[PDB]
């Protein structure tokens, strides 16, 4: 499918945890 | 010259794993999991 999000169930596996500790409020893609 | 500082603590000395003794009523500790009981082999399938 390419139009929209397909109807189904899928979990999201964890990848990594990072010990940074910085305040974050906004973002932007690259 | 070294100068330590101190935020998620990340650098510190190693731990010393002891031996594993099962089939006995012991005091276990697995990375902070404390309790008393008898350990035995399991056939369960944990996720990775």
């Amino acid at each position: 499918l390419v139009r929209d999000l397909p109807q189904g169930f899928s979990a999201l596996e964890p990848l990594v945890d990072l010990p940074i500790g910085i305040n974050i409020t906004r973002f932007q893609t690259l | 010259v070294l100068s330590f500082e101190l935020a998620p603590a990340t650098v510190c000395g190693p731990k010393k794993s002891t031996n594993l003794v099962k089939n006995k009523c012991v005091n276990f500790n697995f990375n902070g999991l404390t309790g008393t009981g008898v350990l035995t082999e399991s056939n369960k399938k944990f996720l990775p």
